[PDB]
RNA sequence: UGAAACUGCGAAUGGCUCAUUAAAUCAGUUAUCGUUUAUUUGAUAGUUCCUUUACUACAUGGUAUAACUGUGGUAAUUCU
RNA sequence: GAUGAUUCAUAAUAACUUUUCGAAUCGCAUGGCCUUGUGCUGGCGAUGGUUCAUUCAAAUUUCUGCCCUAUCAACUUUCGAUGGUAGGAUAGUGGCCUACCAUGGUUUCAACGGGUAACGGGGAAUAAGGGUUCGAUUCCGGAGAGGGAGCCUGAGAAACG
C-alpha cells in the first residue's frame, strides 16, 4: 500500500538466482534498471553467490566502488543493478569478459568470453516508432533507444549493438531457418530452429521451434530471441549448447564422468 | 471529500454495500469551476503527479476559430444563449463547454475585409492582385453575414474552461447552426 | 429511425467538419472504420445517419478484450440489451455438473437490430456504464 | 510591565523595570507598529518616541 | 577536519494485528486503443538580445533569512 | 510507419497562454595554438533540466470460482435504482455527480435479507479409493492504527512513531 516497495524477502526472490532459505530473511532486491526484477541478476548475486570473489554484500560494494566491475562498457558501481540477458561483464583485473546467458536448466550462467566478443551485444528490438521531429526509433529488450534504424528493422529482430558507440553493426530478421535463444517460459535455456510461427490476431502468438536433435517445442513470441541463422550463432553459446538431455540420459551422463 | 468512487453505490441486482474501506485520496473528486464573464481569474489546482491544472474563475476573452475560413481571432465574449445541460446555467452566465455564446465579430470582419476586399453585412496594386486571385470565396453564407450585420457572432465553447483555464470555441455553421436557431427562436 | 437530432445538444460525429463552401455528391462526411478481429463492418453502419458515440463502427469505442455469445432476453432499454450466456459447472465430489447462468448487459449499435431470441457475439470494450463493458459485434440468429 | 527596548542603529538593546502603572497607562489601547512619545512614561526618556513591535502576554 | 543551520532526499518501505468485510477481499486469467508514475537506464533542446542600434549584467545581476550575537516572556512543551 | 483494429505515432496550418522549459551550479585535471592579452581554446566527472522510451510501480478492469440459512420470496427506484444525451469533476474510463429524458435492472439455476465464535490464497491434519475438518500465524494480496470524519506536504498518504 501508500507507494512502492523497497524490500524482498527471501522466499519471493526469483528462484533462478539460487539463494538458499537459510542465512537471511532479506534478497537483493533489484534495483530499478534496464531489465525486469524478475529476469535479471543483480551484481551483487553475480559477484557473491556465482563468481566467489566475495563474502559478504560488504565486500562486493568493496570490490564495486574501486570501479573495478562493468557492465555493457559503463562502470556501475551499484549494488543491486540489474545485469540481466546479454549483458556483458568486464573485470579489468583478471581482464575477465562474461556474458549473462541462460544454461538449459534455466538458470544464468558464468560464460567466459574473450575480449573481441566483448565488444558488443544483441538486442531484440520490442518497438519501432517515430518520435518528436519524425525522427525513428527503435527499444531493444533491455530499453535502449536507437535512433535513425533501417527501415527494414521490424520488431522481433535482433539488432547487433556496438558497446563502445550505441550504433547498430547488421541485424537478423524473423523468419524460418533462425537460430534462437528461449529467453522465458518452461523452456528457458534451449536452443533450435524456428520451423513457423501462428498468426493468432488477438494475442499470444506461437512459435514452433526444434532443436538439433529434432526435438520440437512451442513457445509464446514473447520468450523467443532470434540470434543468427542456423549453423553460425552471433554470439558465443554456453557449455551444453542448449539441448535438454532428460534426467535419465543426464544420470548416464553423469555416470560416465564420475 | 467528494469521492469518485463506485462501492457507495448499490449493486446492479440493488443491495446495498458494505463499507470495505475509507475514502482513497486517488479517488477523489474535486468542486466545480462555475466560469461565469469577465475581468480574468485564473486559479492553480496542484494535481496528481505535479502535473498542474487551470481553474478558470470568470474568464473574460477568447480565442474562437472560424472553420470554413481556417482561421483564428481573440475575441471578447458578450454571453451565454444556450446550453444543452441546463437552462440555469444560461440564465446565470456560466460558460463551460458546448455552451452556445454570442462574440463580439470585430477581427473576423476586420480580417474578412483585409483578405478579401468586401464588407460584410448591409488601395495599393498588391492587395488588387490578391483580392482579385481569391475571388469565388468570398460569399460565406446568408445566416453568419446577417449576423455581420448585427455585430455579434454565435459560437459553441469546444475548449474546459474549468480544466484547462481557456474558453476556445468555434463559430456556429451550417446545419447546427440552424439546429441551435430553432432552438433559441423557438417560444 | 424518424429523427437523428432528437436531444438537445446537437448530434455529431467529433472532429468531422464538413465544409460548408464545397458543394458534391456523397452529402456528408462520415467516419466508419472496421473494428477488426475479423468483424465485418455493416453497411447500416457506412449508409446509415445515425450518430451513437459508443459504436463499435462509427463511434469512439476500441474492442479488445473477450469476445463471448450470448442469447438476447432483454431489449427494453435504449441501445442496450441483456444476453443470457449459460455454461455448466464442474462439482468434484459428485463427478458431474449443473446448470449456471450470467446476465452481461451490452450496448447495441443501430447499425445492429436484434429481438429476444436472436443469438450474438459481443466483443469487450472500455466501461461504457455502471455495468456495461461489451458491445454487439454480429447479430447472426433470429 | 516591563519594556524590551532596542536601539537598533547602534545595536544595543536594554530591558527597564517599568511600575507605577498610571504611567505605562498611555500604552494602552495601542497597536503594534504604532509610535508613542517619550515624555509620557518617563523623565529619562525625555523627547523620545517608541515604536510598539510586539511583545509576550 | 568538522558542530549547528539552510538546501536536497528519505520518513508512503519495513514491523504489528486480523476488527471490519460473503461477488467484497482473494485466486488463476485478461485489458488500458481508458490513465498517473519520484527514481533507474537509454535517447534527447544553435531559435528566448520579447517593440528584438544597448532600453542592460553575461569575463556572471537582486533580496533576504537561518545558524550566530545580544535583550526577553511563561508553572509548564521538540513554545518561541 | 505501425496495429486484429484507432480521429494512432508523427507531420502541417491558423491563432492562444494567465506565457512552461530551453544550466547566473559544483569537483579534480590543468593541457593546445598564437599578432602574447591573464587572449582564444580544451579533458574526465557531479548535480539539475523538457520530452519520449524503459524500469520500479499504481489505479481501474474481463472471465470463472466462496460457509450456513426459505421459522428470509420477492428486492432496487421522491434522496441513482437500470439505461440515453450533454456538461462537470477526475490522472484518466464510468450515475462518479448534476440537468433533462425513458422505465428499467436482479431473482427458485436461490435474488434480497439474516448469521458467521468469517480477512482470502499458497497451505495443514487425517485419510485404500472417494472425502471430512481446519488455515489469527514465517510467503502473496487486502485492511486498520481508540471510534468516526476532514486535510497538508509530496512522485506516491485520505499517512496516524
Ligand atoms: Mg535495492
Ligand atoms: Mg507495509
Ligand atoms: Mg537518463
Ligand atoms: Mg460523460
Ligand atoms: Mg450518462
Ligand atoms: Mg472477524
Ligand atoms: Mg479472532
Ligand atoms: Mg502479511
Ligand atoms: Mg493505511
Ligand atoms: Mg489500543
Ligand atoms: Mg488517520
Ligand atoms: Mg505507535
Amino acid at each position: 500500500a501508500r507507494g512502492p516497495k523497497k524490500h524482498l524477502k527471501r522466499l519471493a526472490a526469483p528462484h533462478h538466482w539460487l539463494l538458499d532459505k537459510l542465512s537471511g530473511c532479506y534478497a537483493p532486491r533489484p534495483s530499478a534498471g534496464p531489465h525486469k526484477l524478475r529476469e535479471s541478476l543483480p551484481l551483487i548475486v553475480f559477484l557473491r553467490n556465482r563468481l566467489k570473489y566475495a563474502l559478504n554484500g560488504r565486500e562486493v560494494k568493496a570490490i564495486l566502488m574501486q570501479r573495478h566491475v562493468k557492465v555493457d562498457g559503463k562502470v556501475r558501481t551499484d549494488t543491486t543493478y540489474p545485469a540481466g540477458f546479454m549483458d556483458v561483464i568486464t573485470l579489468d583485473a583478471t581482464n575477465e569478459n562474461f556474458r549473462l546467458v541462460y544454461d538449459v536448466k534455466g538458470r544464468f550462467a558464468v560464460h567466459r568470453i574473450t575480449d573481441e566478443e566483448a565488444s558488443y551485444k544483441l538486442g531484440k528490438v520490442k518497438k519501432v516508432q517515430l518520435g518528436k521531429k519524425g525522427v525513428p526509433y527503435v527499444v531493444t529488450h533491455d530499453g535502449r533507444t536507437i535512433r535513425y534504424p533501417d527501415p527494414n528493422i521490424k520488431v522481433n529482430d535482433t539488432v547487433k549493438i556496438d558497446l563502445a558507440s550505441g550504433k547498430i553493426t547488421d541485424f537478423i530478421k524473423f523468419d524460418a531457418g533462425k537460430l534462437v535463444y528461449v529467453t522465458g517460459g518452461r523452456n528457458l535455456g534451449r536452443i533450435g530452429t524456428i520451423v513457423h510461427k501462428e498468426r493468432h490476431d488477438g494475442g499470444f502468438d506461437l512459435v514452433h521451434i526444434k532443436d538439433s536433435l529434432d526435438n520440437t517445442f512451442v513457445t509464446r513470441l514473447n520468450n523467443v530471441f532470434v540470434i543468427g541463422e542456423q549453423g553460425k550463432p552471433y554470439i558465443s553459446l554456453p557449455k551444453g549448447k542448449g539441448i535438454k538431455l532428460s534426467i535419465a540420459e543426464e544420470r548416464d551422463r553423469r555416470r560416465a564422468q564420475q | 471529500g467528494i469521492s469518485r468512487d463506485s462501492r457507495h453505490k448499490r449493486s446492479a441486482t440493488g443491495a446495498k454495500r458494505a463499507q470495505f474501506r475509507k475514502k482513497r485520496k486517488f479517488e477523489l473528486g474535486r468542486q466545480p469551476a462555475n466560469t461565469k464573464i469577465g475581468a480574468k481569474r485564473i486559479h492553480s489546482v496542484r494535481t496528481r503527479g505535479g502535473n498542474k491544472k487551470y481553474r478558470a474563475l470568470r474568464i473574460e476573452t477568447g480565442n474562437f476559430s472560424w472553420a470554413s475560413e481556417g482561421i483564428s481571432k481573440k475575441t471578447r465574449i458578450a454571453g451565454v444563449v444556450y446550453h444543452p445541460s441546463n437552462n440555469e446555467l444560461v440564465r446565470t452566465n456560466t460558460l463551460t463547454k458546448a455552451a452556445i455564446v454570442q462574440i463580439d465579430a470585430t477581427p473576423f470582419r476586420q480580417w474578412f475585409e483585409a483578405h478579401y476586399g468586401q464588407t460584410l453585412g448591409k488601395k495599393s496594386k498588391n492587395a488588387e492582385r490578391k483580392w482579385a486571385a481569391r475571388a469565388a470565396s468570398a460569399k460565406i453564407e446568408s445566416s453568419v453575414e446577417s449576423q455581420f450585420s448585427a455585430g455579434r457572432l454565435y459560437a459553441c465553447i469546444s475548449s474546459r474552461p474549468g480544466q484547462s483555464g481557456r474558453c476556445d470555441g468555434y463559430i456556429l455553421e451550417g446545419e447546427e447552426l440552424a439546429f441551435y436557431l430553432r432552438r433559441l427562436t423557438a417560444k | 429511425e424518424l429523427t437523428v437530432q432528437s436531444e438537445r445538444a446537437f448530434q455529431k460525429q467529433p472532429h468531422i467538419f464538413n465544409n460548408p463552401k464545397v458543394k458534391t455528391s456523397k452529402r456528408t462526411k462520415r467516419w466508419y472504420k472496421n473494428a477488426g478481429l475479423g468483424f465485418k463492418t455493416p453497411k447500416t453502419a457506412i449508409e446509415g445517419s445515425y450518430i451513437d458515440k459508443k459504436c463499435p463502427f462509427t463511434g469512439l469505442v476500441s474492442i479488445r478484450g473477450k469476445i463471448l455469445t450470448g442469447t438476447v432476453v432483454s431489449t427494453k432499454m435504449h441501445r442496450t440489451i441483456v444476453i443470457r450466456r449459460a455454461y455448466l459447472h464442474y462439482i468434484p465430489k459428485y463427478n458431474r455438473y449443473e446448470k449456471r447462468h450470467k446476465n452481461v448487459p451490452v450496448h447495441v449499435s443501430p447499425a445492429f437490430r436484434v429481438q429476444v431470441g436472436d443469438i450474438v457475439t459481443v466483443g469487450q470494450c472500455r466501461p461504457i456504464s455502471k455495468t456495461v463493458r461489451f458491445n454487439v459485434v454480429k447479430v447472426s440468429a433470429a | 510591565m516591563k519594556l524590551n527596548i532596542s536601539y537598533p542603529v547602534n545595536g544595543s538593546q536594554k530591558t527597564f523595570e517599568i511600575d507605577d502603572e498610571h504611567r505605562i497607562r498611555v500604552f494602552f489601547d495601542k497597536r503594534i507598529g504604532q509610535e508613542v512619545d517619550g515624555e509620557a512614561v518617563g523623565d529619562e526618556f525625555k523627547g523620545y518616541v517608541f515604536k510598539i513591535s510586539g511583545g509576550n502576554d
